[PDB]
């Protein structure tokens, strides 16, 4: 089966450089016009640009045109993207694409799993975890902020209370540091003579926080 | 035209 | 460049019924039109191009239409396989490769009411002069909820953000959580702090509040 | 000219098969080589081509990435190596020679073909089943549950012929293939005479007779 | 890729006739065409190529034409030989070599009424836990017949498969066989088996019927 494999993502600072790698296997490679499409953390999708299979024509979208450069080496079968001055509108993930090959159709019938790329100027920075207090059930949970970069994962108990646990997406703030909660639904019985402890986790920073949510003074 | 055909011609000659 | 924009955002159907999804282009697009499948943490797959012609191996309940300017997605009749996000893409001559912004298939159910909570700031977070106030919403359907913030009785605007969970796969529902931060000194300039939640499952509008220092 | 392929066979889905075309009576180097399958549909569709030096391969869209096709000119052969075969795999595969004009890709000259059985099944010798009569009468056997194809029938080693229909075998959803054969004879002959169908899998090595008689 | 639908998928014809199928592409193969005749069991035999170039060896009574998007393949006067199936083929450049699905040349004769029998599982099948009914249709003519099984007068649907022989070359009929397939669990649940048959040369639908486990 045809298989693309992306290469080169990261954090990388706005105004700088980072050249992405797609290694092509099981496949004609020169055969085939090779995209690069990339997605938003808006889940939305934008074609990035085109190559021939002989490298003849290359086209770009007009939010990439002269910053980006698309190239291939037939012999090793790869595919590049080479970005520059790089903006935080261009944090996405980033999947090169194979031509569907009929001459009609720009269509893409391969894609990679592709690669991650986060543009922010913001350092790699662990989350401050405070409680949201509960005051027949009741609702609890952590709130974990201002951290960077994705992601977190929030476990209750170190694992033993999974039901009616939620950990929302994180969002992004105007400060570039990422934001989460995550809340469990608890019996109101339970509030004093239970402990619900949430175990939050962030390994670029190093990061394993616990912290106790009892019922506010 | 960003969107013409960029794949090669799998039926150009291919004899001797 | 040509603008896709897809009619509805979030569809709700159950499995066995016939759903239609409507792209539009903002100039004509012929039949140079694709239809694309994406599941959470996956790459597109190919559904449909040249307007209506099925990609091989796609099952036989998918089809296509349109010419021109609207084109509609249509699943003869649903499976579980079918609930996901699905893209519409042109590849008009001498037009750059654009797409839609996606159409959610989420899965029927009947309607939930929210069970809302309201969260104060904690008091180490106080200590660092930042106050950010949750409001929670918790196991709801359907996917439509507004949370209004009213700070002394004065709607907020502009000073929040909504984080909203996947469908569920156990029960179908969804839940929302509504962040408002505020600084340390602002926050304390005020008394009343309330979320005000409307949805199709209350029968009036909902409030959860607290005051400041109780 | 001369195309003959080999390397048919049944295989198990998943797994690789290796075909081969000996070319004979012709400068074989001098022509690029197409490989072409037919499925059980009848449809024809186009596998693949190589240059006449292997300069360039082209596949088609539904086996790209997984055929390969190669040739050897030192020995006059067309390769063509299929791997992670699916059912849909399944065909008569024949090496077709490029008719050697620069504008017409066409197929002048082809093999007799060769089949290839995408299946999870194993060799089974069928069971026959009777088909009982009720001015002309209508009996038969009911060739079931076997596999590989194909099994030959006759009627009273041969002697009778005429009136015979022996449908094409089809597949079942247990992989397995099933035919029916039947005959038209005079009622008059249902009690004097004896109709019995010769059933033969050779892949089982089964010979099998049975007898159709008249029902109440 | 490129489309190729041929038009009509059958046609009859007899000895002698002047007789012209068509080949319709999805987009303009300029004159990148060829057409194939082939017989059962064998290896296609190229006929035409080009759109319009006679291959050596062909007789003159074949003849190709069209541009861009429709093409013909014309038989000036049928031979006996020529009854067979015809591909055409486009190789436009910069496109994946299709076929079309075919045409298949039948011979014309007058419309014949199928004979239709109807065949009880064997008691040796039902010793096997399996009950396959079969519906067999003789010596009919077209070759276009509807069958339907009514278990209980419900309409079947989805667990039957038919098989139809190639045209017999003494009265150039056709005969085709409907097997209904079921659990022995589902077939001793159920009394009353029966094949409607649909065809040109019946008045009505004649049904074939019978009662599991009675003379």
């Amino acid at each position: 089966q045809v298989q693309l494999v992306e290469s080169g993502g990261g954090v990388v600072q706005p105004g700088r450089s980072l050249r992405l790698s797609c290694a092509a296997s099981r496949l004609t490679f020169r055969n085939f016009g090779m995209h690069w499409v990339r997605q938003t953390p808006g889940k939305g999708l934008e074609w990035v640009a085109v190559i021939w299979h002989d490298g003849s024509n290359k086209f770009y979208a007009d939010s990439v045109e002269g910053r980006f450069t698309i190239s291939r080496d037939n012999s090793k079968n790869t595919l590049y993207l080479q970005m520059n001055s790089l903006r935080d509108e261009d944090t996405a993930i980033y999947y090169c694409a194979k031509d569907w090959g009929g001459a009609s159709d720009r269509v893409f019938d391969y894609w990679g799993r592709g690669t991650l790329v986060i543009v922010s100027s913001a350092s790699t920075k662990g989350p401050s975890v405070f409680p949201l207090a509960p005051s027949g059930t009741a609702a609890l949970g952590c709130l974990v902020k201002d951290y960077f970069p994705e992601p977190v994962t929030v476990s209750w108990n170190s694992g033993a209370l999974t039901s009616g646990v939620h950990t929302f997406p994180a969002v992004l703030q105007s400060s570039g540091l990422y934001s989460l909660s995550s809340v469990v639904t608890v019996p109101s019985s339970s509030l004093g003579t239970q402990t619900y402890i949430c175990n939050v986790n962030h390994k670029p920073s190093n990061t394993k926080v616990d912290k106790k949510v009892e019922p506010k003074s | 035209n960003p969107n013409a055909n960029p794949n090669a011609n799998p039926n150009a000659n291919p004899n001797a | 460049d040509i603008q896709m924009t897809q009619s509805p955002s979030t569809l709700s159907a159950s499995v066995g019924d016939r759903v239609t999804i409507t792209c539009r282009a903002s100039q004509s697009v012929s039949t140079s039109l694709a239809w694309y499948q994406q599941k959470p943490g996956k790459a597109p797959n190919l559904l449909i191009y040249q307007a209506s012609t099925l990609y091989r191996g796609v099952p036989s309940r998918f089809s296509g239409s349109g010419s021109g300017t609207e084109f509609t997605l249509t699943i003869g009749s649903l499976q579980p396989d079918d609930f996901a996000t699905y893209y519409c893409q042109h590849y008009n001559s001498y037009s750059r490769i654009t797409f839609g912004q996606g159409t959610r298939l989420e899965i029927k159910r009947t309607v939930a009411a929210p069970s809302v909570f309201i969260f104060p700031p904690s008091d180490e977070q106080l200590k660092s002069g930042t106050a950010s106030v949750v409001c929670l919403l918790n196991n709801f359907y359907p996917r439509e909820a507004k949370v209004q913030w009213k700070v002394d009785n004065a709607l907020q605007s502009g000073n929040s953000q909504e984080s909203v969970t996947e469908q569920d796969s156990k029960d179908s529902t969804y839940s929302l959580s509504s962040t408002l931060t505020l600084s340390k000194a602002d926050y304390e300039k005020h008394k009343v702090y309330a979320c005000e939640v409307t949805h199709q499952g209350l029968s009036s509008p909902v409030t959860k509040s607290f005051n400041r220092g109780e």
